[PDB]
């Protein structure tokens, strides 16, 4: 369409809002209640402009930019007298009752209300009466809440109810005494409550974890990185101050993770600033530990490796592609073992085969929301990686969206869409062992063991296409439910099949592939996605290697006398006693890691590897795209004794000193050249971010804002003589303020969102070609996969029905969000949020055991009789006991494993 | 108190004890030498940018002055002149750094400014702040006078230790801590 | 002794309120208004209420006594005394820590307290007990 | 229409003459808030454009400024030619009492401009400074070398990709430069400098001297020894944080030095300050002008009489320093000019101090006139040598007392008034004929008298309005409303911390400084910092013309001329 | 919900269009009479109190302007009116018209303010006694008293 703003012609979209069309042109209209991902309401009246119909008009009408469609022939005006003074009156009405507590506010220089108060140009106060005050609420360990700062813009409840689907927060109040929160005091049980810090334009909902050890936004040294907590790989902006990581911000990327993070990735950054982390190369000699620098530690490690006869490199899914390849080059290629179990590696390889050889397009996180039906097989999506679950919520709301669009109403007014919808949902069929958080909006939920979920998928694939292998023994009511599922999926334009390796069985992945092939064979636009376990598990599968059990057999047999374990706990992927015995039998154990694990004891050398806040690396998504994360700070800037070098740097220098007896501190793009010249499947990772010699208009990119404070007194407590800024040869980023963070810069990766006059998280709209859409000049990361021309075959192996037995108990995975990751559970803030280690029993199983809820029972695994209190689960089945995977002492390998001796303690 | 010594910015200094804690003739003679160096001090006010009028209005051939006042900003083109004039002087020599420009970078953290005089020559006495008052300079003269009054320098180059001894004096901020913290009220800035 | 006017930019101090606590609320306005960049501090929070600076270091070898920090303080905490009798033997001991700046009384602004204007919950100051703030009317109250 | 309105000056007669001469095309008029018609010129026709300007009926006989500009990171370039670099030439026509800006466009791959020194001889040091700070080469320019940075410099400082920090101070570079300083006098090469015996005679700066016996034949002074980098830090600091850096340009001026930056920032924001702010600005500027004039007259009269030349001047400078200490913070650099006003209000004792000052100075002025008339030996000695008149002071810059000593009645306070100087009645004194070393100090004595009369008029009727404007962009806002109003706290919080967000325009403020004409030309890219700060200082043009008058003089004559010129080396190097 | 009319408008026929051109509207056509014994300051204060406490909390201008009108009218009733209240009320009622707010509660709320400001201006002018006082002194900072 063609509009005229300020007596000037512009060409904008026709079906979008006028506010987003004007913001996509770079013009400045203040707003409080409109969000690009939440639609438009009238909770404020801040976006007021003056509209004229004809080309020439005198009076016009004061309209809202977020309520006016950007149609052909509108002549609106922004900086006239009346609209500007009306917006000044609206910000005056917002400052009518606002507390005078800006310097003691967690927003401060990150506050949208300050930016829009300054932008409207209101400084003189004419209000002389009393203000409005409210009490406070305890909203858990993550969201600090205080109601005085609010302006009643209704964005929090709009996100939390319509978008996030949470059933906790809401509006309780009246004309002026309007309250936003919880009817009681308690933790917000939604997994997306951490996005309220950036959704709220005021300091009502703030980061409690950042409130403790707080610094302002301009003091934050930011970096563009990837969240390492699970496989969704949401683009994040970690920001540090005084040598510790302080705040993770949402980093905009229009392909994956546009506006919202999950709670785990938002609040699981407390492990990188732990005080028990390995910060020095520590080698134990005799019975006491000595501390070395990098040089003599590398020399000694290379001498012991030269004196050894065979080296085993045990990688990890938590490590980067560059670090795992550096290990793969340090040890021989024929002996390099992936740090996962045999069943886990089989599930990962089958998932990769489905991804890159099934011939079915795998959707990204943004385009999951555009699909017409969702079938989730055996995956706790809301608890493993919750961003796909949020996208599934949006895809469910897509039916109400399209039904509203059929009534010729606009798509940016979410109130009319939810008016027309009225609990009209796309078909969502979730299968899990127990109840999920998606059951509120699901068309159907199937509570069954993993084999029964796989058989349900096989029945769905057989009903969709007769070429699939048939499964017998289906009950007529279950057959009717299969008929309902397949007539919902056959009538869907773009069906979606979601699975994962966290189900604990190959047959669920096989059933998901069979259903996707059956949907593709009849001409549907089916997509399939698999949620992997760790952040770079799929990259480890692409690179490949032996399983952990093969390496343990090699260590126990004695064929290798030297083992190098890279960033792996080794207890989550195998049994603890066998791993401890194999590592004790090895004459040389080197552990390259950044976290104090249980294998550092009786380990001959410990290399202080760098975490994602202190290292550069490449991680591969669950979708299949390869993104890369950058360093946030130099660990040697403060406490210069520590080195904390990158894992790939450590292993490559070890390899170079093994060969030529010389230490080489190489560069990251050399390792990228190595991985694209050695592995043809990883040849595409040199397209996510460019070379380190990439300078737009001659200069680098800044980690920190232009108002970085205290540069001559930050390190003055130990030395007044200011040290040189840390020179970064690995990346295209300088560690200090003299870079470039201009929104109109030809780049794909942005450290942080800051524009002149836009100091809020709502400053990301200046970095996009259209606001709420894709990022300008492309998106970070490249796909690395193509849809295959010819798919796989139908998987004939249909599993049998799960028949319970009295002596043997089947372990059912649960995967709690705040407790199914080692890196998450090492954070001190998750301990008050994570539930206590429990076990789950059927009512019939609890009756046959004679125990009640809350009573300790003892179960024996690996010769250890460990005791846990029970919980009665209605959705669980007989013969199964439920366990939270990833716990302390409960490895995720046990998912699908058997259990014995369920006796009361 | 403890003492640091320099014996023959990259030099080495470690902590020792004075040799007078052990010849009572040498103790009186060294005290008289320190007294003579204390009450007779000739400064060399270095010509630089804009602490000149603070050393002009406070009240001079080189190589006879044992005290050098580095006042202005230390630039990349002027620093070799500072080093040459410093090596022109003869030991014993002491340095007073006037203003922030000589203590540190002094509001100029830019490419053409050397971050303090400490980068090439040692500095004995510092005066902080953009242009210091001449009374601050005169108080620094007291500070360096008492610092000179407590040293242990060799009398001759024939017999004795060939290393000058600097005194690890108590800092002025801890000595004045009681008088500075114990300030209750101040005059409001709305009057004169 | 030399007479100096009250509006003299000499030695920099922190200030206490008439209540007796430290009136600095550990924001970062003075650290970022500094053209030199010689103020460093980190916020800590009391178990009941108010913010205080965990540390507060000023590099006086770098400061030029320009006065932007006092002008930028919304609590009138950082102030410029007329004291100018400074000078240290070492550059390392020109960095004044928290104990070297916080004085035991209100300085050039005797009867100002920020926390009587702020809206947060403070020990000895409930909600609505601040200046020009009404008592918090309950949401569940019977009043229409 | 306000004075900060974004005009294009299409009604200026010079624009119509350019249209009639070179057609409607071939130049692009830019609309800016500078108050100056800015036209963009292609590279080829710059010489003929200037040559046409040289023989206008009321010609542009003075090149006020000449400097480069890195346009590679300017995002708000609307209505402007596509140029990666731009060289701006600020020209002033005294007869028209107008001024124009001539911006030659440039691409990145060819940073070559034809030289401008054949038309205006003061363009030599400006083009050398452009080749220093930027990477712009000038074709046909003699001795094109590094003037401010040392010759062993790798990059260009003012270019946008140059890091504006001090590097790691390796002592190897210091020892190497000391070794270059060791043999620069014995192994001197008279081909790099663009030059009988050669020596280096040691503000503080050195000048290379060539002598036929004792007679000076050639002299190219070496400057850049006080380069603080004011403009590059102007690209680094915010609008509010640059005020101390504006103080530290020249040390005698101070408050006069922060007047043009504050007024240009107010032009960029669009702030119209009230009457009391203008009167306070005039008062403090004339106080510091009195300080600088007293220092110059004291250092010019000391060398002959020396009976009481410093004690007679010490009381006046100390009492005005106490007055500045009462009004502002410390004495030399007030840092007291804020955006839209001043940092604080005047106390309840400034009337007594100013009245005690003003009734005690007239007999000092009579004594100064008596002392400047008593020593007739200096009057017969310094009146003969090196007296330029009416043409050398108009082509070499020379904005100070030399311009008014040559008879050219051009003062900024009367031609282009600023900060409410129209309300003060003061008669600008001018010389006659040549710019002698005695006419300059006589004009500075009469300027002291005029400044005293201005201060008397300020003390007579003082406005009782506000000391800060009511604009929302006045940084900082008033302190009491900051402490007890939420909205004022918002404005103070965002203007102090991030910086005042300012509209993307260009402004130019030109004032009469204490030793000439100072000017701040500020380009804003819409951000909270300055995209470009250009500081045109009078001492640069005053020092550039000393080879044109010591051409056949003696060394003592050169020292006398250096003493009689009011240049400051840190003001030269910014 | 409608706005006041004086005695000169009593001859108008109570229609929609007939009262429309008189700067008014018919509404529910149930008329209400105000006598000289009732001050319109208290009456319009009660009307604005009803509209402020019976509005919803959705959109900003009504939400934070009807309590402001309530407090201004309370100050005028209690004799504590200040310079900057009548113009504030008329700017409020100009900015609370149709289209500026989300619904039509606010134009009907501020229409009695329109008529009371237009006709009985002298009572609101007599309600202002004390001068403007929004800020108090700090006795360490010179105030920015503009003249
Ligand atoms: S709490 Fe925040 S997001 Fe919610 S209505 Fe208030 S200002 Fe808006
Ligand atoms: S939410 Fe914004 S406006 Fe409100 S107190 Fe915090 S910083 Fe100030
Ligand atoms: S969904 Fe996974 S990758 Fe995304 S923020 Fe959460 S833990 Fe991190
Ligand atoms: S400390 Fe201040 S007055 Fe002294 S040289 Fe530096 S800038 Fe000039
Ligand atoms: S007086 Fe100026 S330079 Fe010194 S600490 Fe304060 S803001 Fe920084
Ligand atoms: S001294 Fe003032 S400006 Fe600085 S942190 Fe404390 S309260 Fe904030
Ligand atoms: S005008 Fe209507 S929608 Fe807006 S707050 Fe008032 S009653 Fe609610
Ligand atoms: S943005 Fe709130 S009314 Fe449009
Ligand atoms: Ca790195």
């Amino acid at each position: 369409a063609t509009i005229h703003v300020d007596g000037k012609e512009y060409e904008v979209n026709g079906a979008d809002n006028l506010l987003e069309a004007c913001l996509s042109l770079g013009l400045d209209i203040p707003y409080f209640c409109w969000h690009p991902a939440l639609g438009s309401v009238g909770a404020c009246r801040q976006c007021a402009v003056k509209q004229y119909q004809n080309a020439e008009d005198t009076r016009g009408r004061l309209v809202m930019s977020c309520m006016t469609p950007a149609s052909d022939g509108t002549f609106i005006s922004i900086d006239d007298e009346e609209a500007k003074q009306f917006r000044e009156s609206v910000v005056e009405w917002l400052m009518t009752n606002h507390p005078h507590d800006c310097p003691v506010c967690e927003e401060g220089g990150n506050c949208h209300l300050q930016d829009m108060t300054v932008m409207t140009g209101h400084s003189f106060r004419r209000y002389r009466f009393t203000k409005r005050t409210h009490r406070n609420q305890d909203l858990g360990p993550f969201i600090s809440h205080e109601m005085n700062r609010c302006i009643a813009c209704y964005r929090c409840v709009r996100y939390y109810k319509d978008y996030a689907g949470g059933t906790d927060l809401g509006v309780y109040g009246a004309h002026d005494n309007v309250y936003f929160g919880r009817p009681e005091d308690g933790t917000l049980e939604s997994e997306f409550s951490g996005n309220l810090v950036e959704i709220c334009p005021t300091g009502v909902f703030t980061d409690k974890t950042h409130s403790e050890r707080y610094n302002r936004k301009w003091d934050m040294q930011f970096a563009p990185s990837i969240c390492q907590q699970c496989s969704i790989g949401c683009n994040i902006s970690p920001g540090e101050r005084y040598g510790e990581l302080r705040r993770i911000e949402n980093r905009y990327n229009g392909t994956v993770n546009h506006y919202f993070l999950c709670d785990r990735g938002r609040f699981g950054y407390g492990y990188v600033n732990l005080k028990d982390r390995p910060r020095q190369p520590v080698q134990r000699r005799g019975d006491d530990f000595i501390t070395l620098n990098a040089e003599q530690a590398m020399q000694g490690a290379a001498d012991i490796l030269r004196q050894s006869k065979k080296v085993i490199g045990i990688g990890s899914p938590r490590a980067s592609v560059e670090s795992n390849f550096a290990l793969r080059e340090l040890v021989g290629e024929e002996n390099f073992y992936t740090g996962i179990a045999h069943g886990e590696q089989e599930r990962l390889q089958l998932a990769l085969k489905v991804l890159r050889e099934g011939g079915i397009y795998t959707p990204a996180l943004r385009e999951i929301e555009s699909y017409d039906a969702v079938l989730v097989l055996g995956e706790d999506v809301t608890q493993t990686g919750a961003r796909v679950a949020l996208a599934v919520r949006q895809a469910v709301k897509g039916k109400a969206r399209e039904m509203a669009a059929a009534q010729k109403v606009a798509d940016w007014q979410i109130a009319a869409i939810l008016n027309i919808g009225q609990r009209a949902k796309h078909p969502l069929f979730v299968t899990n062992v127990d109840d999920t958080r998606l059951d509120d909006i699901a068309a159907w939920t199937y509570r069954a063991p993993v084999e029964d979920q796989a058989r349900l998928g096989f029945a769905i694939a057989h009903a969709l296409d007769n070429s699939a292998p048939a499964v017998d023994g289906i009950e007529p009511e279950l057959q009717s439910k299969i008929d309902v599922i397949v007539q919902a999926l056959a009538g869907a334009k773009k069906p979606l099949i979601i699975s994962g390796t966290n189900a604990g069985s190959l047959e669920v992945i096989q059933a998901a592939a069979n259903v996707a092939k059956a949907l593709k064979g009849r001409g549907a636009d089916v997509g399939i996605t698999m949620i992997a376990r760790s952040v770079n598990s799929m990259g480890l599968g692409i690179m490949g290697g032996g399983s952990l059990e093969e390496a343990l057999t090699e260590l126990e047999t004695g064929r290798a006398d030297a083992v190098v374990v890279l960033e792996n706990d080794l207890h989550r992927h195998a049994s603890a006693t066998r791993v401890n015995a194999a590592l004790a039998k090895a004459p040389l154990v080197m552990v390259v890691d950044h976290q104090r694990t249980a294998i550092m004891e009786n380990a001959h050398l410990v290399l202080s590897a760098a975490s994602f806040a202190e290292s550069d690396g490449t991680v591969i998504n669950n979708e299949g795209r390869a993104q890369r994360f950058f360093q946030v700070y130099d660990p040697a800037y403060y406490d210069s004794k520590t080195v904390m070098l990158e894992s790939w740097r450590w292993l490559h220098s070890l390899h170079s000193t093994l060969l030529s007896r010389e230490v080489d501190w190489t560069q990251l793009d050399h390792v990228i050249d190595a991985v694209v010249a050695k592995i043809p499947e990883l040849a595409g990772i040199k397209d996510a971010a460019p070379d380190a010699t990439f300078r737009i208009r001659g200069q680098k990119l800044a980690r920190e804002p232009h108002r970085y404070s205290g540069r001559t007194a930050m390190r003055a407590n130990i030395s007044v003589h200011e040290p040189r800024q840390p020179q970064d040869i690995d990346t295209m980023f300088t560690f200090s303020m003299e870079g470039n963070n201009q929104p109109t810069a030809h780049r794909s990766q942005v450290p942080f969102a800051w524009a002149p006059g836009w100091n809020s998280p709502q400053a990301w709209n200046k970095f996009q070609d259209e606001v709420g859409g894709k990022l300008r000049f492309g998106d970070p990361g490249v796909r690395l996969f193509e849809t295959s021309e010819n798919g796989l075959d139908y998987f004939t192996s249909v599993p049998a029905r799960f028949q319970p037995q009295d002596g043997k108990w089947r372990i059912a995975p649960y995967y709690h969000l705040f407790g199914s990751d080692e890196l998450s559970q090492r954070a001190p803030v998750f301990q008050s949020r994570m539930p206590q280690p429990y076990i789950k029993l059927n009512p019939a199983d609890a009756a046959k055991l004679g125990v009640n809820a809350g009573t300790r029972v003892s179960f024996s695994y690996d010769g250890n009789t460990v005791t846990l209190p029970v919980e009665i689960a209605e959705g669980l089945t007989a013969g199964q006991v439920g366990l939270p995977m990833g716990m302390s002492g409960i490895a995720p390998v046990l998912a699908g494993a058997h259990l014995e001796d369920l006796k009361e303690a | 108190m403890d003492y640091t010594l320099t014996r023959i910015p990259l030099q080495k200094q470690e902590i020792v004890t004075d040799p007078l804690e052990q010849n009572v003739f040498m103790g009186k003679l060294n005290d008289m030498v320190n007294w003579g160096r204390k009450n007779s001090i000739w400064p060399y006010n270095f010509g630089l940018s804009c602490c000149y009028v603070e050393m002009v209005t406070s009240f001079a051939s080189p190589r006879q002055a044992d005290l050098m006042v580095v006042a202005g900003t230390c630039f990349t083109k002027m620093a070799p002149v500072i080093q040459r004039l410093y090596d022109q002087m003869l030991e014993p020599k002491w340095v007073i750094s006037m203003g922030a420009c000589a203590n540190s970078g002094g509001m100029y953290d830019i490419y053409s400014v050397v971050q303090g005089v400490d980068k090439f020559i040692p500095v004995d006495v510092y005066i902080p702040g953009c242009p210091p008052r001449p009374e601050a300079y005169m108080q620094a003269l007291m500070l360096l006078q008492e610092s000179i009054g407590k040293e242990r320098r060799p009398l001759s180059w024939v017999v004795g230790d060939q290393g000058v001894y600097r005194a690890n004096m108590q800092s002025e901020r801890e000595r004045k801590r009681g008088e500075r913290i114990a300030v209750t009220n101040l005059r409001t800035p709305d009057e004169i | 002794p030399v007479y100096l006017p009250p509006r003299y930019r000499g030695r920099i101090v922190l200030t206490r309120d008439p209540d007796g606590e430290e009136r600095c609320v550990a924001c970062n306005l003075c650290a970022v208004a500094c053209p030199v960049g010689c103020i460093s501090l980190q916020k800590a929070e009391t178990k009941d209420g108010r913010w205080y600076p965990e540390f507060f270091r000023i590099n006086f070898s770098r400061c030029i006594f320009c006065g932007l920090c006092e002008e930028a303080c919304p609590t009138t905490a950082i102030q410029l005394t007329p004291d100018f009798e400074m000078g240290e033997y070492k550059r390392q001991d020109l960095v004044y820590e928290k104990e070297d700046l916080l004085i035991s009384g209100p300085g050039k602004y005797p009867e100002y307290n920020f926390y009587r204007m702020a809206g947060m919950a403070i020990d000895g100051k409930d909600k609505g007990e601040a200046e020009n703030e009404a008592k918090p009317i309950d949401v569940k109250s019977l009043l229409p | 229409e306000p004075a900060w309105q974004t005009r294009d000056h299409l009604d200026d007669p010079v624009i119509g003459e350019l249209r009639n001469r070179f057609g409607p095309d071939a130049f692009t008029v830019q609309a800016t808030r500078t108050g100056v018609p800015v036209v963009w010129i292609k590279r080829e026709q710059l010489l003929e454009v200037g040559d046409f300007l040289k023989k206008l009926p009321k010609p542009y006989v003075m090149l006020f400024d000449l400097h480069g500009m890195d346009e590679r990171l300017r995002t708000h370039r609307e209505g402007l030619p596509a140029a990666d670099f731009s060289v701006f030439y600020h020209l002033i026509s005294i007869d028209r009492n107008r001024d124009i800006m001539l911006k030659v466009a440039l691409a990145e791959n060819d940073l070559h401009v034809p030289t401008f020194t054949k038309l205006f001889p003061n363009a030599n040091w400006y083009e050398r400074e452009t080749w220093d700070l930027f990477g712009i080469t000038f074709d046909g320019h003699p001795n094109l070398r590094r003037i401010m940075m040392p010759q062993t410099w790798k990059g260009h400082p003012l270019r946008k990709d140059y890091p504006a920090r001090a590097t790691e101070f390796s002592p190897f570079e210091l020892t190497k430069a000391k070794q270059d300083l060791e043999m620069e006098a014995l192994t001197f090469k008279p081909e790099e400098w663009g030059m009988f015996m050669f020596l280096n005679l040691g503000g503080a700066f050195r000048i290379v001297l060539q002598l036929d016996g004792e007679e000076i034949v050639d002299c190219v002074p070496d400057i850049g020894y006080h380069h603080r980098g004011a403009e590059k830090m102007g690209e680094r600091q915010s609008w509010h944080s640059y005020i101390p850096y504006t103080d530290r340009i020249e040390y005698l001026g101070g408050c006069v030095n922060e007047m043009p930056y504050v007024l240009a920032v107010e032009k960029l924001a669009g702030i119209t300050v009230p009457d009391r702010v203008n009167v306070i600005r005039v008062m403090l500027s004339e106080l510091f002008r009195i300080n600088s004039h007293l220092l110059y007259i004291s250092t010019f009269i000391q060398d002959v009489g020396a009976m009481t030349p410093v004690f007679f001047a010490f009381t006046d400078r100390q009492k005005i320093y106490d007055l500045v200490e009462a009004i502002t913070g410390f004495r030399m650099h007030p840092a007291w000019f804020r955006i839209g006003g001043v940092a604080h209000d005047l106390p309840r004792g400034w009337d007594r101090l100013l009245r005690e000052f003003l009734d005690w100075m007239p007999k000092r002025l009579a004594s100064y006139e008596k002392a400047a008339l008593q020593n007739t030996i200096l009057k017969g000695r310094s009146q003969g040598v090196a007296a330029y008149g009416a043409k050398e002071a108009l082509e070499w810059g020379t904005t100070g007392a030399g311009l008014r000593a040559t008879g050219i009645d051009f003062d900024v306070r009367k031609a282009r008034p600023y900060s409410g100087y129209e309300n003060f009645d003061f008669e600008i004194p001018v010389g006659g004929g040549v710019s002698d070393c005695y006419t300059r100090v006589m004009l500075k004595v009469e300027e002291l008298r005029q400044s005293l009369r201005i201060l008397e008029q300020c003390l007579n009727n003082m406005p009782e309005g506000p000391f800060k404007a009511d604009h929302p962009l006045t940084t900082p806002p008033p302190k009491e409303r900051t402490l007890q109003h939420i909205e004022t706290l918002i404005t103070h919080f965002l203007q102090v911390s991030w910086g005042p967000v300012m509209p993307a325009n260009e402004s130019f403020q030109m004032i009469e400084a204490t030793k000439g004409i100072n000017s701040y030309y500020l380009t804003s890219d819409g951000s909270t910092m300055s995209y470009r700060t250009r500081i045109r200082t009078p001492s640069y043009a005053h020092l550039q013309q000393i080879p044109a008058a010591i051409r056949g003089s003696l060394v003592s004559d050169l020292i006398v001329y250096l003493g009689s010129i009011d240049f400051v080396m840190s003001d030269v190097d910014r | 919900g409608t706005d006041f009319l004086t005695e000169a408008h009593l001859d108008l026929p109570m229609e929609f269009e007939s009262i429309g051109k008189a700067g008014s509207r018919l509404g529910t056509a149930l008329a209400m009479a105000v006598d000289h014994e009732i001050n319109m300051v208290s009456l319009v204060r009660n009307l604005e109190e009803f509209f402020a406490r019976e509005s919803c909390g959705w959109c900003t201008p009504c939400r934070d302007g009807l309590p402001w009108s309530v407090k201004i009218l309370r100050a005028l009733e209690r004799g504590e009116g200040q310079p900057g209240d009548i113009e504030t009320l008329e700017q409020l009622c100009r900015f609370l018209g149709p289209g500026k707010t989300f619904c039509a509660h606010a134009p009907g709320a501020v229409e009695p303010l329109q008529s009371a400001i237009k006709y009985f201006r002298e009572e609101f002018e007599a309600g202002i006694k004390q001068p403007f006082s929004n800020t108090h002194l700090i006795n360490g900072i010179q105030p920015n008293l503009l003249k």
